[PDB]
């Protein structure tokens, strides 16, 4: 809303989530891609799309629902009964791939990027990566797609972990 | 429960280690050779058979054949009088 | 000058007493900093920290050494006799250890391997077979309870039991205990 | 299908069977080995290869009918039809060399051992060894297989056991 | 004093360190490292001798009392009990229950927590219950969430202590 | 088989220190000597026996040989009066 | 010759013979002491040395037959063969050391390391820790053996004796 | 390379029973942290030679080790080493070291037998305060159990000659000599 | 396999007596520290295998010890070995890996009773001063205790003629036709 | 084999305390005076002749001349009938 | 000769190899002190004072003979005579340092840290030299803190090392 809340959001967030923010929020942002969240939340607020309403489901898409009552004084029913009622701002593949990321440790990730280290560039491995840098990098070739599938179903299976597999059939059956 | 317990142990604290050897010996349908090897008390025997239910309180005529096997009178009457 | 006294102490002390002092002490050192002490010297600092045990402060180590019954450590550095400790112990403000860890190592110490199976083999219902591993020693089992609430302060019933089941001389030893007050 | 029921039936089971179910778990986690009983059991949850009638089967296999009665609420007839009408999780191979090594004692694998002492090393089995250990350390230099059992049999033979050959001829006529 | 601080921050270890980050936590943004903590609160005006000693009580460390402030626990105590702002009572309680717990019942809490939280390295309790604060389930009001999961691990006392804790207040 | 089980502890209950020697002699040829050094009842020689699957519950001719070739008659019968 | 058959390798063996593993490859990788089997595989597919015969080799060596039948579609027949035919490329002289050490237990290599002590300069390893430090300080050599094989018989051990003998005998 | 090799070669040639027994004597000058986890000759023997009581120069201790506990043959076998020699090197006054304490309770052990030792534990319930009645305790342990409570003591010999006054004599004329010695 | 079936299979017909005369036997190779875990006929191959004096391509030794301990039904069937062809093979000087001195040691124990054993006993005990009252031990432990005292060895008989005299003579005999055999 | 074993048997069983300390007399000749202290039965005796190969059913010379040195005919004609 | 040489040296060296040698080249390290050994051994390439018979000093006081005569081409024997003959870039006080340092156990360091913590105020022993000459409480001059400290400790042998080495000052 103001220019104090959004210090108050920036400061209370690590970076450890400012990767997942920045992922979270690529579909809306088009112009340029920010380093920090300071700078997209001033881009988004200059833009006119970013409202005290609106930046609640940004929390809900983080897990950090504690400023949703130390700040927006609102609890999970409220911005539920919000999302109902109103659009959603972000896409249900950025959300899943939030997910997906949320339920993989470093033995998974490491023989993740193991295994697809011959399908990025030979000398661009040197920088360390991970799961959301990793999808990133394969979608500027646009290996994925929002609508695709088929590699990263193949790529999950490939390591034995069904359950994700089935979270991305059913997902595909949703869309 | 604690008088099934209870009761068990009172049992075990009455054999003699010729008893004990000839107990073994006449459960070895139902407990393989490698556990029997390592059994020195009667209590252990009791809670590896209890293990697979075949001695429960609900259900002790296999306690009750197996102690009236070795010719035990006391025993046996007090296991009989146990649930009454 | 005053370390080395402590480190000889401390070299003189094999595991099974590295363990019982481990144990009188839960009160004031936590359980999670216990597990890293594997010797005496980490008891011995940590107690050094928390300022219950300095150079001009040594009755609490007197107390443990002579709770332990091992008096030579007593008379040979801590330059100290057995009449003078019981005299400094009749003291009612004086005992920092309370009389029921006490009492519940003495009833440790009068417990033999058989014994030790019998207990194992009576309370299946509280302990898990797996935790009791069939080789752990009674001062665990004392603390597994504990954590439990089956051995409290007040609750005493269950030791009872179990002792009338097993030995009547250890019920002496209770009961004197309770009527201690 | 909870981390409850996985952490409960964990710490029921004694340190005797664990061995027996990791050897019985070694077909469907064929490309990993898990240390400890919990993990195996968190694999198999997320390979989606876990259920209520999977914690059935191993604990009836093991033989803890106990604890499906306590745990799973389930009796043995129950689980008996229930194994009948299902494809069991585990092959007769395994279960066969489980019940091989639960009738041995420890005077037996001795001899065991020094028999076959000049085709396998020496060294890594002069440690205390249990039957099942010496099945997996055969199975490693691919010595016995399910449609291969005549090295096992004539070592049986030559040990003075007649009832356990007759119990491997039963189950090869069985197949 | 400014520079006997760095006498402080000699005298302490990672765990502690980390103790005493949680316990200050309450009071708005979050110091990366110990020695920026206690710059930020000598510049909010918050550093004080009996603030300092009373933190000290709270963690534990009399030898440090004794040594820098010149202070031994009876003052300290007398102290508290004029302004005990630095730390609130369910703080204590926190720290004081994760400083109860052994290797083997933070796995199984940890295990058992995996359920309905995020799976990600390995952490003790006092890394986890900021974690549950993120997710909002365990305030200072509410904790039927908390003595349902510690009641899981088989640990009673722990489960006596909240409820003293709650009847307190 | 519980009844041939219970047979067998019968059998071995009824003989003496005597008997036991003569039939651990006797069975030298079957058993082998360290073996049948470790034996301390006729129990465990039944069982011993039992292993090498030459004595089976269904087929009891070894031990009619046995029972007959000791002069006891009455056991024989037992063990006859079994089977029928 | 993937990525799927390293994976798999590093997720099959154990750590006793992810060491013994290490101790092979040491002295072709002359320069880099890699820490895992990962990296070091990685060195040697990069390199080229590394093929389908090549760690059906070095499987083979560290005696995992299974793996043979299932990853490589291979029996024990065929890498015989080309071991037979093809040159190897670990020497003779490393497989010798961990046959030798395959058989000591930690009583024997307990007194070995205890007569030895005099020589260099304390903690518990295997006889391929103790045999790499010996190769450290320049007494132990693929064509010096004299101390190895004196030191073996003090101990009442004479068979591996023999073993190095039919070695220094093959040359 | 010689001197370890005797040294490994002396320490193969003794038993669970006898390394006991040397653990029981050379008590004194190893503290009970670093003696307990001693597993095997080689251990206590790279002990002694840390402590510097034991090396290539310096051999008059395990001489007179050996010698304590009647293995009079690795004396002469590996040592070359006579009895009389060793028996008049202990007769010089300043060269033994192991007080004749140790010696003398080495010796009361050694002429002790199984039904004589469950007597001689079964008498001391007073002392012991029923701590550990176990009949699995071996002498030299029941000694270091005494000497712990300092109930047996150096010059506090009473209680270990009331307790052997009961089974035996010649125990006493031993007690009596070791006193005389003083 | 087929040689370490027959090596178990010979090793399966000992006793506990059998497996006493072979560990005494075989004293010289074998040091006490790894023949005192030896609990059966196994363990004592393995050792001697270690030492490579036991091999599908040498049976030499073996053969010695069954030929020793009165034992020949077990050379002619699983070593298919008469009597006379093992007395030739010893005939030769060179070939017997025994000392003439540990067979006689065992010929003498394996012709005294159960007096005569306690009357042995007695006669010389005063030189081991008392330490050997139990009754329940055997012949070859009390030469055992003799040669650790380097009282009774290879050159050193006195104490045994001695003892053997007052005992009966054909003990002396043998002992006597042992030194002119020498 | 079984034949020769029961027949060394039943010859056995027929000796008496005075045949047994006669022939323990004679046999001291054979073996040591030690592994003839323990036998308390011919039938031990046997078996310890047994292990010095010199009696085995093939070759029963020493055997018939042991028995008829204690002038026992029906043993002779036993094991006559026997082998014969 | 040229920097492949030192950089393989470097890459082919242990963390414990790096450490010590680290701690050894503190005497002619007093211009600076770098974190890093290639940063060292940088330093004093360009210094003119690294030449081959320094590098051949060093490995041999590494004890890794393998690189001296894989690499170097030199034997223990040629170093030893260059050690005799040319002057020595190290005193012999950071060897004694050294080697005292490998000589004693894991256990034995904790009971060192906890007896000498009351002068002073997981670490090695090395760090723990570097500490007290910090200090200044022990110098190549004066080791009465050390040698009372290790009698103290009960291991007596390495006093007799100590002994020695002050006997040779002289």
């Amino acid at each position: 809303m103001s220019a104090e809340v959004i210090h108050q959001v920036e400061e209370a967030l690590d970076t450890d989530e400012k990767e997942m923010l920045l992922f979270l929020c690529r579909d809306v942002a088009i112009d340029v891609v920010p380093p920090n969240v300071r700078d997209l939340l001033d881009i988004l607020r200059e833009r006119g799309k970013l409202s005290v309403g609106d930046l609640a489901e940004l929390l809900y898409r983080v897990r950090r629902f504690d400023l949703l009552k130390r700040i927006l004084k609102m609890d999970r029913k409220a911005v539920e009964t919000h999302l109902l009622r109103n659009p959603h701002l972000v896409s249900d593949y950025r959300v899943l791939m939030a997910e997906i990321g949320e339920d993989l440790d470093k033995s998974d990730v490491s023989s993740l990027i193991f295994l697809m280290k011959d399908y990025m560039g030979r000398g661009k491995i040197s920088k360390e990566k991970s799961f959301l840098d990793l999808v990133v990098e394969l979608e500027k070739l646009n290996l994925v797609a929002p609508d695709q599938l088929d590699l990263l179903e193949k790529c999950l299976k490939n390591i034995h972990r069904i359950d994700l597999k089935t979270k991305i059939q059913k997902y595909k059956q949703s869309v | 429960m604690d008088p099934f317990l209870v009761l068990l142990h009172s049992v075990s604290s009455s054999l003699s280690s010729s008893e004990l050897t000839e107990l073994k010996g006449l459960c070895l349908g139902r407990v393989g050779k490698r556990k029997l090897e390592r059994v020195q008390s009667g209590l252990d025997l009791f809670s590896m058979l209890l293990e697979q239910n075949d001695l429960e309180p609900g259900h002790t005529e296999l306690l009750r054949e197996l102690l009236a096997s070795l010719r035990r009178h006391d025993l046996l009457r007090r296991v009989d009088d146990f649930e009454a | 000058d005053f370390s080395r006294n402590l480190y000889d102490i401390g070299e003189q002390l094999d595991s099974e007493d590295l363990a019982s002092l481990k144990f009188l002490s839960l009160d004031y050192i936590p359980q999670r900093k216990q597990e890293p002490i594997k010797d005496a010297l980490m008891l011995f600092q940590r107690l050094q920290e928390k300022r219950m045990l300095e150079e001009s402060n040594l009755s609490f180590l007197k107390e443990l050494l002579f709770r332990i019954n091992r008096l030579d450590l007593l008379i040979t550095y801590l330059n100290t006799r057995k009449e003078e400790m019981e005299r400094e112990l009749q003291t009612p403000g004086r005992a920092q250890i309370s009389a029921y860890r006490v009492m519940l190592y003495q009833i440790s110490e009068e417990v033999s391997r058989s014994e030790l199976r019998s207990f194992k083999g009576g309370l299946q219902e509280e302990i898990s077979k797996c935790k009791l591993d069939d080789d752990m020693n009674l001062l665990d089992i004392f603390i597994e309870m504990e954590k439990r609430v089956i051995l409290g302060e007040g609750k005493l019933d269950i030791l009872k039991r179990v002792c009338a089941q097993i030995n009547k001389s250890l019920l002496k030893i209770i009961n004197d205990y309770e009527e201690f007050s």
